[PDB]
RNA sequence: UCUCUCUUUGCCGGCUUAGAUCAA
RNA sequence: UUUUUAUUAAAAAAUGGUAUGUUUUUUUU
């Protein structure tokens, strides 16, 4: 479909990209996409129209009158999100990830480990839970005070966040922010 | 340096304090021609704590080729091999389970059918080799061979940092494929051999000729590799339908599938949040289902490479059998 | 020649733009009372210190 | 007129157009230009090349612009007559401009305008005028020398030196390199600067630059500590400081914008100076605000301290109490910078004092206007709070004197309590009993004997003789008119003269060159044998203290009445009546008014959040004060009603039937706005004849905001504990904590949690804050309350909770039962969801579901540059989602007025227009869904009849090719699937699909037909059984009928609630067949499926995790 | 008046007060009630003068549109 | 990113832009210099660049005036500067230089600032950096942009009217040519 | 009295909240 | 000392969101 002329994007990432153009035009269409018009022209119908097909049932002529199918009544958006929304099955991926048959595999390996054996790669896998460094020196001890780490409709993606947009009903941080004892002396 | 995560099949570039041996080598680097001084930006007390020598790459790489090698020699029990340093057991079992789900290993852990032994004979990884070995059943070995040669050789596009980047985009503008980067690479390779190996053409199109030559050597050697099994290598698809090439790829990249999320990221089949790299054409096309090859992980986002679109019913029919 | 806008380009040299102001007519002088004020503050400050 | 214009033409030429409030300026300019052209044409003599008008007009425009920006505008080559004429016309235009500014500002203050443009224009005019006045003031200061004389400066310096040496004050040193607490002070300052922003994308260049600098500080702090100290030592000149005004519609707050790096340095210096001053005891307890209490507890402490004075309420021997509230009129404007520098040199190092003095002499610039601030005090600096706090301790020394200040504060090593003295001998030795200074307001309490008061009045009347007795005509400037008289001040001659004498004496106490006291801001309230009640106004509260001695009246001890006890007798001795001052009511009204007109108020959720925040900020400050004020209650009703009216207007219909309280008050997770409510209460009334002269009993109740039907929306105040109970609980809990701490110290045990679980969240400084993770960093953050108060001069956004900080005080309000109570009040979750479109989604149960805030598509376009129409639509998206969610109730059938129009190609019946709902419903049916759904349902029906193709009535069966528009036409409906019988049967009156005791042996019928009609039910009428019953009894009995068989079967489907039913004559086998098949159908059609999924997509209501 | 008033005339035979201004409209204030009763509208620009005929009940206005 | 050291090319583009635009459009001027912000442009113009500043050597009369004023008003350089005639930064720098020179002569016949490093200079008060022979490549492109900028004029959308007139001229000439060839 | 050249030579779009904002 | 009564509303157009400007001849001699 020629994917339209692609040279318009060039670099210039998100916060400088002009606006999306459905037909190389700065406009929106659809009620939930930001356009003030939905459907053909604020209407349900289509350009050509729509008519039902002829009907005839005589215990042998209704056999030609087949049933209804998913695709024949949907549109391009509907099929696109139908493709997007199909997620199920999985099974085998969940079983061997994140051992089961691998235990039988260890039976094949003749593990006989008793006490397990570890490698300095696992000390580097611990490094996955240590740091990535913060541009500091080797001996830098750093400081502990300088380290840091409900629903409904939205206020609008352009209306931003502030003190205004937090949960007035709060019951979080039960005990994780509080000590269990304090020195008295 | 680079550390790979087996649980997530990712790889990350992390900063590590140097070893004592590396510090000694760096100190001795200066002083070859005349007397020289070194100024290491730390204290001797800091030097007193680092580990002496950097760990081996046999302890810092993917052992799946190693397991293929040992299994090809005929070692049923991996523990019998005399490793200088014992590799992580969890890595070995992860690699073996990956190989099992790939089909190269049976339930007993032995090579499965001619497939397992033929994969063991291949220099490449088992994932890429599966597509090549299964391409014989579908009569389209040529294009999958080109894909493998491009993948193993590396990046076939050159990206300048000056204003010629726009010129590079225009140079690439002739070969943008709607179906992903993989078919774009196939088209580029086809017209590359169709352009008389002209070096001026490679300059004009900003194309890395060295990578293409190396891909040529790779494909010739893999042609010899298939002919070792008496597999003909004149099989091409006369039809424009790349669907069955995609079936072979999905047989080769079973684990590497993902579908778009509303937030702009993609959900892997394994429930992993990944982000598409900016280099790929399908950066914002919002393709519903995607398939990648390699994952490189940064401190916040997991980026995927070699992006190619797929259709859901192929995946459904492949998983059920 | 305005300091704010001009519909055409009409570049004006800096000397003419500088000449269009009333800066010179506005004097810049300080009262005499500051001299006695500051000195008194300096005198008592030293006295209290001693 | 229409036909004349049709057959004749426009006749546009030769018609006049009246000036209509939008052409006023453009016509005034035209008239002025014409007048200037005439003057030019006249004063230029004959034969002098008259073609020179345009250049003089350009000169006039430039002169006007120079006047607006306060620039001299001297043109060298201009002739004298032209210059004089231009000056005259510029002055005329300027006077017109200023008059319009005055008129518009008065209108805005009253509240008669709602334009954003008019408010912004008038804000600009006020800023320009104020800056002109300020530039003139600074120039006059330079011309006329230092207003404070040398003698006054010497006296002030001497008194301050004596005071500081009496309390052995150790001057603050420059922070050394090896300072233990530098990192903690730095992180505190950095957090206070980060608190100003969010993760939003509206950060401009300055905001982004300061955020990047802050991040760089966090990554590596020590070189920035070095840089901060180096800049403190070396820097003495600074960048320009932007200035702008924040509109409160009744006064303008000056907001100063400072360079980011200088902001970091100022914040660190502020933190360091406040920590060092508190560690060295520089401020003697009576300066306010303080870290000890919030303002309401300060008012409570003042009431208790007044009540606890010895023989305070006794008036036998002519003793009098005068409690004088006043404000230092213009005291920030008269802070001499050199005197300030010399004074600041006393407290701290010369480098710090010099830095702080030079930081105040900056160049203030608004737009094209600029001037050098050389006389006033710049309040936008981060350490301006401290600078003002110790300059105002000087004025406290001037007012009190050294001996009285020493008596009040006590020895430096053993300072007195807040409002207590060491002993009664020193307490009663001076007329001044109590004293405090809240920033710039001064509250003093005088305790005069008879001789002292008589001598004071005699002295005052010597110098200000009053022969005509005019001292009583203007005493209370309507300040205390809120109280019913007989609770105000009785204007006896002696009491009035005593109050004015006290004011005269205190005003004479202070030099005029640095501050002054205005009678229009002062109100001294006297307690004597003539009037029994003390009145005063602290912060936002109006307090009236009536001792039990002078009561002689029985009143109900309201929740808004504080009982004052006496520590000598441990019994209640007076009652303090608390209410919100008129300024507080105006502040809340203006806050709501500026909420309504704002950039973000487009979305319903945003305005609901704004309303919730404003309401909480009001009702947590004046907890029970806002209850005792009957004016604030009606203001709350009015403002909540107009907040609702904004939402009503945004959907182009403000009918009350369309918006039941479930739309506004249901919690956010259920799809409502989550609005907190207080206007739903009865407002007490009493007879108006005696309401102004006495406090009569509440004899009548006027309804507040009305709820259609029986609904009891919970009050917000009922989930906030009143201030008095909080204070009593705080005292008890802290006393018991001290006892338990002592019992923990006597042994070697470590005090722990689960030992204070009973008094967990209690005490004004909450007990929680004891076992806080970051209590060690917070132990160094001092003077935070004054800093939070002064933060209004640095940020253009209003801080609602300026009086408290959650880190230091704890969460003082805990409103979580409000959610469950308002769910119960509206009728439960099921009762709420019957209004929404939950059923149409087809979801099995509500428990698992959750909302998605942003559609991802919105997140894609939140940075891209878009046209104004695109931004408006992107803002309208959540409104459209909300309207779709509440479709059954907004598009209801029981409406007052409204043309009943059918949406084309669709069976939905629209009352009114409501464009948002129409466009949402069109999107939900963007293809021919209604008729496609009808055909799919009938198609699935014919298939299941093809299955059971061997039954009764099987002689003939046929579904006709109906008229296309037979899905969306309820005026009449043609036939559907036909059945004719091979034999004769007995059937009776048609029945529903619910009865088993159904008689079918009354009549004798032969043939029947079955048809289906689609209905999009609303909230009011959705019971499908009656609908199908009536449709069958109307269609079959109708004289015209295109149904072949006289009797048949009619079935219906309610699309909005996905229900179904049927009504028709029954033949055995057919009824169970449809019963078993309809349920299987309703979960299987591609059409119903896609409709449900597209509804779910529009609602963004996703399934479980 | 919206803009500057340029001409007044107290009628000597009626209890009226006619006025005109640069805001293009002419008014007839009724002095028995101090309220405007009559409006004279036709004028393409500001009105600069106003006069009353001594005998007839006719008034004459002159303005910026070069027309009396 | 933003800021730097105010190379000579930037300063001269600033001077030209002030000449073409005025002293009240610092946002439009800063659009020329991509590495500077309007506040930075204003600060440099009012502190180093505008011709009113006397960069000459300090005379004795103004030196004695500076000493007297600095005695009268401690700190407060933004108000001392207009009276003396120089900028605030110049006055403060001259005062510090005189104090340091006196200390130097103090040593011939005979710490608080010493304990920390030297004062980082203010970017807007330092002299412009002399240009190199080959000013990178980015500075060339911004100079070209500024050159096209200064001689644009003719508004923004006035390029449509003349273009339509030229197109109409071409169309009419073609029409007349077809008539003539017929 | 012509021709050329130079020099002398007095000289022939508006308004408002600068309308409002601006990071690769 | 026995009883009360009191009930605002309410929808349409333009701003506001498929700009706009262009566009075919019967006589020469």
């Amino acid at each position: 479909f020629d994917l339209e002329p692609s040279r318009i994007n060039q670099g210039v990432p998100v916060w400088k990209q002009e606006a999306r153009d459905e037909r190389n035009r700065k406009r929106f269409h659809g009620a939930f996409t930001g356009g003030f018009s939905a459907g053909y022209f604020n209407t349900v119908g289509s350009k050509e129209g729509w008519q039902p097909k002829s009907w005839k049932s005589s215990r042998n002529e209704n056999k030609s009158v087949h049933g209804m199918t998913i695709d024949d009544i949907m549109d391009e958006e509907d099929r696109a999100d139908q493709e997007l929304s199909k997620v199920y099955t999985s099974k085998i991926n969940t079983i061997d990830t994140s051992d089961s048959i691998g235990e039988k595999m260890l039976k094949n390996l003749g593990w006989n480990g008793h006490d397990f054996v570890i490698s300095p790669f696992q000390g580097y896998y611990d490094d996955t839970k240590l740091t990535n460094q913060a541009y500091h020196g080797i001996g830098y001890q750093a400081d502990d005070v300088f380290q840091l780490e409900r629903g409904g409709f939205g206020s609008g993606v352009l209306n931003d966040d502030g003190i205004e947009d937090q949960d007035i009903y709060d019951l979080g941080a039960p005990k994780m922010r509080y000590d269990k004892s304090i020195n008295i002396t | 340096q680079r550390i790979y995560n087996p649980y997530t099949r990712t790889s990350k570039l992390i900063n590590v304090p140097i070893s004592k041996s590396s510090a000694i080598q760096r100190s001795g680097r200066a002083g070859r021609t005349m007397r020289g001084k070194v100024f290491r930006l730390y204290t001797e007390k800091a030097y007193s704590l680092m580990k002496e020598e950097f760990e081996a790459d046999i302890l810092n790489c993917d052992m799946s080729p190693l397991v293929l090698f040992l299994k090809g020699l005929g070692l049923k029990n991996i523990l019998q091999f005399p490793f200088f340093v014992r590799p992580p057991t969890v890595h070995l079992m992860a690699a073996l389970e990956d190989l099992y789900l790939l089909g190269v290993l049976d339930e007993s852990g032995n090579l499965t059918d001619p497939l397992g032994i033929q994969i063991s004979n291949s220099f490449l990884d088992a994932n890429i080799s599966k597509a090549l070995l299964t391409s014989n059943q579908f009569g389209c070995t040529h294009e999958i061979l080109s894909i493998a040669s491009i993948l193993t050789a590396g990046e076939v596009f050159y990206n300048p940092t000056s204003s010629s980047k726009n010129d590079a985009f225009v140079a690439h503008s002739s070969f943008f494929a709607n179906e992903g980067d993989i078919i774009t690479a196939l088209n580029v390779f086809e017209s590359f051999v169709g352009n008389k190996k002209d070096l001026q053409w490679c300059r004009k199109n900003y194309l890395n000729y060295q990578t293409l030559r190396q891909a040529l050597d790779i494909r010739t050697h893999l042609v010899r590799f298939l002919n070792k099994f008496s597999i003909p290598t004149a099989q091409r698809l006369p039809s424009s339908d790349c669907s069955k090439i995609l079936k072979c790829l999905l047989d080769g990249f079973v684990r590497n599938v993902a579908h778009l999320q509303n937030d702009g990221s993609y959900k892997t089949i394994g429930g992993k949040q990944v982000w598409l790299d900016s280099s790929s054409v399908l950066h914002e096309k919002k393709t519903p289902w995607i398939m990648y090859s390699s994952a490189v992980e940064s401190e916040t986002q997991i980026f995927v490479k070699n992006i190619s679109k797929i259709e859901s019913f192929w995946l459904d029919k492949y998983y059920k059998r | 020649i305005s300091n704010w806008k001009n519909p055409k380009g009409y570049t004006i040299p800096l000397d003419k733009r500088l000449a269009a102001d009333g800066r010179g007519l506005n004097d810049v002088e300080i009262n005499d009372g500051f001299a006695k004020f500051s000195e008194a503050l300096y005198t008592v400050e030293r006295q209290a210190r001693e | 007129n229409l036909l004349a214009r049709q057959f004749e033409g426009r006749h546009s030429t030769g018609v006049a157009k009246q000036i209509t409030k939008q052409r006023v300026d453009s016509h005034q300019d035209l008239e002025l230009r014409a007048a200037v052209m005439n003057d030019i044409l006249d004063m230029i003599p004959e034969g002098i090349r008259q073609g020179k008008s345009k250049t003089i007009l350009q000169h006039l425009s430039e002169a006007w612009r120079c006047w607006k920006a306060n620039i001299p505008w001297k043109v060298p080559g201009l002739p004298a007559p032209i210059e004089n004429m231009i000056l005259r016309y510029v002055k005329s235009k300027a006077d017109w401009w200023t008059s319009v500014a005055h008129f518009n500002r008065e209108r805005i203050r009253r509240g008669a305008t709602v334009d954003k443009t008019v408010a912004k224009k008038n804000l600009g005019r006020l800023t320009r005028l104020w800056l002109k006045a300020e530039q003139e003031r600074q120039h006059n200061y330079l011309k006329d020398g230092p207003y404070v004389t040398a003698d006054e400066a010497v006296a002030i310096y001497t008194t301050f030196v004596h005071w500081l040496e009496s309390r052995r004050f150790q001057p603050i040193p420059f922070p050394p390199l090896s300072y233990k607490h530098d990192t903690k002070l730095l992180v505190l300052a950095l957090e206070r600067l980060k608190e100003a922003y969010s993760v939003k994308g509206r950060l401009n260049q300055s905001q982004r630059e300061e955020l990047a600098l802050v991040e760089q500080a966090y990554d590596n702090p020590h070189e920035m500590l070095s840089q901060i100290k180096r800049r403190l030592l070396t820097m003495r000149t600074f960048k320009e400081v932007g200035i702008e005004f924040m509109d409160m519609y009744s006064h303008l707050i000056p907001v100063y914008s400072v360079d980011p790096m200088e902001k970091i340095c100022d914040a660190y210096l502020d933190q360091y100076l406040w920590f060092e001053a508190d560690r060295r005891h520089l401020f003697p307890s009576w300066v306010k605000p303080s870290d000890s209490e919030p303002p309401p507890l300060l008012v409570y402490k003042w009431c208790q301290g007044i009540n606890n004075l010895t023989d305070v309420w006794e008036t036998s021997n002519g003793e009098c109490n005068v409690l004088m509230e006043t404000r230092l009129s213009k005291v920030f404007e008269k802070v001499d910078l050199t005197l300030l520098n010399r004074l600041m040199s006393l407290l701290m190092d010369t480098n710090l004092a010099s830095y702080a003095s030079a930081k105040n002499n900056v160049v203030l610039s608004y737009k094209d206007m600029s001037h050098t601030n050389s006389y006033g005090l710049v309040r936008g600096l981060q350490f301006s709070s401290f600078i003002w706090q110790f300059y105002g301790l000087v004025l406290d020394l001037l007012i009190l004197g050294l001996q009285r200040a020493t008596e009040i504060a006590g020895p430096a090593d053993a300072p007195n309590d807040f409002l207590h003295f060491k002993d009664q001998a020193t307490e009663t030795s001076h007329p001044i009993r109590l004293y405090t200074r809240y920033i710039d307001k001064v509250y003093i309490m005088f305790r005069f004997t008879d001789e002292e008061s008589r001598d004071l009045i005699q002295r005052f009347l010597n110098e200000n003789p009053d022969p005509t007795n005019s001292n009583v005509v203007n005493y209370s400037k309507g300040k205390k008119n809120c109280w019913p008289r007989d609770a105000r001040m009785r204007l006896m001659k002696h009491d009035v003269n005593l109050g004015r004498a006290v004011f005269w004496e205190i005003r004479n106490r202070l030099p005029r060159s640095l501050t002054t006291l205005e009678w229009e801001d002062t109100f001294p309230s006297v307690y004597s044998k003539d009037n029994p009640n003390l009145l005063f106004s602290m912060t936002g509260f109006e307090v009236r203290i009536l001792p039990k001695i002078r009561q002689n009246e029985e009143f109900s001890l309201k929740d808004g009445v504080w009982n004052l006890t006496d520590n000598r007798t441990k019994q209640r001795t007076a009652q303090a009546f608390i209410r919100v001052t008129e300024d507080g009511i105006n502040q809340f009204g203006n806050r709501i008014r500026q909420i309504l007109m704002s950039s973000g108020s487009t979305t319903f959720t945003k305005i609901a959040n704004k309303w919730n925040t404003a309401l909480i900020a009001l009702m947590t400050y004046y907890r029970e004060a806002a209850i005792s004020t009957p004016e604030l209650l009606d203001l709350l009703v009015k403002c909540e009603s107009k907040i609702q009216t904004r939402v009503k207007i945004s959907l182009n219909s403000k009918m009350p039937s369309r918006f039941p309280p479930a739309v506004f008050y249901s919690p956010k997770e259920l799809g409502g706005l989550g609005m907190l409510s207080m206007g739903h209460v009865l407002i007490p009334q009493s007879d108006l004849r005696w309401s102004k002269q006495t406090d009569t009993g509440i004899t009548h109740f006027r309804s507040g905001m009305t709820t259609n039907g029986e609904h009891l929306i919970p009050n917000l105040y009922r989930y906030i504990q009143p201030w008095e109970s909080e204070f009593i609980d705080s005292q008890r809990v802290w006393a018991e904590y001290a006892m338990k701490r002592q019992e923990a110290l006597q042994q070697n045990r470590r005090l722990t949690l689960e030992d204070l679980e009973d008094s967990w969240d209690r005490g004004i400084p909450r007990i929680n804050t004891l076992f806080q993770k970051d209590r060690h960093t917070l132990a160094y953050d001092k003077g935070w309350r004054v800093r939070t108060e002064f933060k209004q001069y640095q940020l253009l956004k209003n801080n609602p909770f300026w009086w408290t900080s959650q880190r230091h005080d704890g969460k003082l309000w805990q409103l979580n039962n409000y959610r469950v109570d308002v769910i119960q009040a509206l009728g439960g979750v099921e009762g709420i969801l019957e209004h929404t479109m939950f059923k149409a989604t087809g979801f099995p149960s509500w428990e698992g579901l959750f909302w998605e805030k942003a559609s991802g598509f919105e997140e894609s376009m939140k940075f891209k540059k878009l046209t104004n129409a695109q931004r408006s639509g992107l803002n309208q998206i959540p409104n459209r989602r909300f309207t779709l969610w509440w479709s059954p109730t907004i598009n209801r059938a029981n409406v007052y007025v409204g043309f009943q129009v059918q949406l084309d190609l669709t069976g939905i019946m629209m009352h009114g227009k409501i464009p948002t709902l129409k466009i949402s419903l069109i999107q939900i049916f963007r293809s021919h869904l209604w008729q496609k759904i009808h055909e799919s349902v009938v198609w699935d029906l014919c298939q299941v009849l093809d299955q059971e193709l061997e039954s009764l009535q099987i002689e003939t069966v046929q579904k006709e090719t109906i008229h296309p528009r037979k899905s969306y036409k309820m005026n009449s409906s043609c036939a559907d699937i036909l059945l004719l019988a091979a034999y004769k049967w007995n059937v009776s009156r048609p029945s529903l699909l619910n009865d088993n005791r159904d008689v079918l042996d009354n009549t004798t019928t032969n043939k029947y037909w079955i048809d289906v009609q689609l209905r999009f039910g609303d909230y009011d009428s959705h019971d499908i059984e009656r609908y199908t019953r009536a449709k069958f009894l109307d269609y079959s009995t109708d004289a015209q009928s295109m149904y072949p068989s006289p009797t048949g079967v009619l079935i219906g489907i309610d699309l909005c609630y996905n229900m179904h039913s049927a009504y028709g004559n029954w033949i055995p086998g057919m009824k169970p067949l449809i019963q078993q098949s309809m349920n299987k159908i309703m979960k299987a059609n591609p059409a119903l499926y896609v409709l449900r999924e597209r509804i779910r997509k529009g609602l963004q209501l996703y399934a479980s995790e | 008046h919206i803009a500057t008033v340029r001409g007044l005339a107290v009628s000597p035979r009626h209890p009226y007060l006619f006025s005109c201004g640069e805001d293009k409209m002419v008014k007839c204030w009724d002095l028995e009630t101090n309220k405007v009763i009559r409006h004279y509208h036709g004028h393409l620009s500001g009105v600069y003068a106003l006069k009353l005929h001594p005998t007839l009940d006719v008034l004459v206005t002159a303005g910026r549109d070069a027309v009396a | 990113l933003k800021g730097g050291a105010w190379k000579n090319t930037e300063d001269e583009i600033l001077k030209a832009a002030v000449s073409k635009y005025g002293k009240n459009q610092w946002a439009r001027i800063s659009s020329l210099l991509v590495r500077k912000t309007p506040k930075q442009c204003k600060a440099r113009w009012y502190e180093w660049i505008d011709p009113s500043i006397k960069k000459t050597e300090w005379s004795r009369e103004e030196d004695e005036k500076l000493l007297h004023l600095a005695k009268l008003l401690p700190t407060q350089w933004r108000t001392i500067a207009p009276i003396v005639g120089r900028t605030a930064t110049q006055c403060l720098e001259r005062y510090q230089k005189l104090l340091d020179d006196l200390e130097a002569k103090e040593n011939e016949q005979l710490n608080s600032r010493l304990r920390f490093g030297e004062a980082e200079p203010n970017l807007e008060t330092l002299p412009a950096l002399p240009d190199a022979i080959d000013m990178d490549e980015d500075e060339k492109e911004m100079l070209s942009e500024a050159r096209a900028r200064l001689a644009n004029t003719q508004g923004k959308k006035a390029k449509r009217k003349d273009r339509e007139k030229q197109l109409e001229l071409t169309r009419r000439l073609s029409h007349l040519q077809k008539r003539r060839e017929l």
